[PDB]
């Protein structure tokens, strides 16, 4: 599977969602990022001009890549695997309701996982693990990475 | 089965959402899995009627699947595969 070769990666918020204040979505994406590079070599940093490596977006239905989001429910975000142009990228489904804590699909519990697979992490066997196919809400404070992800991400960054 | 790779398994009655991919220009029909973040898989039928080839078209189906031989570029938790319909209605 594809990593990225440097340790330097730049992300960018094309747009952000109504549903949550613009500080908080700065929030919830920053604190995502920290929970991956707490863990690897792995330094991220916001940009909000020219091209980042992970660019952030909010959308609804088709949205020029192919892979269409599907209104409100089914799946809630997208995200590719490292490589150039759409390499990185983690797309959240608009139709969705995006939230700080709960009572709606947590924007930062999604964004680590998106991430994580923005960095080529696979999904998790491991019902703990973030990578863990399902939704699962954990309050930001309790939210910790499982040793699944920890041997996961480490297995490929170090 | 009007797919290249041999028949892995039949899927019954699966409820999917149809949509066209520009880049191998090809129809496919997409199921999402429930209660998850981005697990989705798309099917790419072999044989699918002119009538059906609407976008957003909500169906049900049965077919015999196939590993996809398709170079197209997937997010993480969606995979595909090649299938022939044996059956496929539209819904609501
Ligand atoms: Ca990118
Ligand atoms: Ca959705
Ligand atoms: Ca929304
Ligand atoms: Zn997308
Ligand atoms: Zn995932």
């Amino acid at each position: 599977g594809p990593v990225w070769r440097k340790h330097y990666i730049t992300y960018r918020i094309n747009n952000y969602t109504p549903d949550m204040n613009r500080e908080d979505v700065d929030y919830a994406i920053r604190k995502a990022f920290q929970v991956w590079s707490n863990v690897t070599p792995l330094k991220f940093s916001k940009i909000n001009t020219g091209m980042a490596d992970i660019l952030v977006v909010f959308a609804r239905g088709a949205h020029g890549d192919d892979h269409a989001f599907d209104g409100k429910g089914g799946i809630l975000a997208h995200a590719f695997g490292p490589g150039s142009g759409i390499g990185g990228d983690a797309h959240f489904d608009e139709d969705e309701f995006w939230t700080t804590h709960s009572g709606g699909t947590n924007l930062f519990l999604t964004a680590v996982h998106e991430i994580g697979h923005s960095l080529g992490l696979g999904h998790s066997s491991d019902p703990k693990a973030v990578m863990f196919p399902t939704y699962k809400y954990v309050d930001i404070n309790t939210f910790r990475l499982s040793a699944d992800d920890i041997r996961g991400i480490q297995s490929l960054y170090g | 089965s009007c797919c290249d790779k041999e028949i892995i398994k039949d899927v019954s009655e699966l409820t999917g959402i149809i949509s066209y991919n520009t880049e191998v220009k090809r129809w496919y029909i997409s199921v999402s899995d429930a209660n998850s973040y981005d697990n989705v898989t798309l099917y790419f039928p072999c044989n699918l009627d002119s009538k059906y080839m609407k976008e957003k078209e909500k169906v049900i189906f049965s077919g015999q699947i196939s590993k996809s031989t398709l170079k197209i570029t997937l997010p993480a938790g969606t995979t595909s595969y090649c299938i022939n319909l044996m059956s496929i209605n539209k819904i609501n």
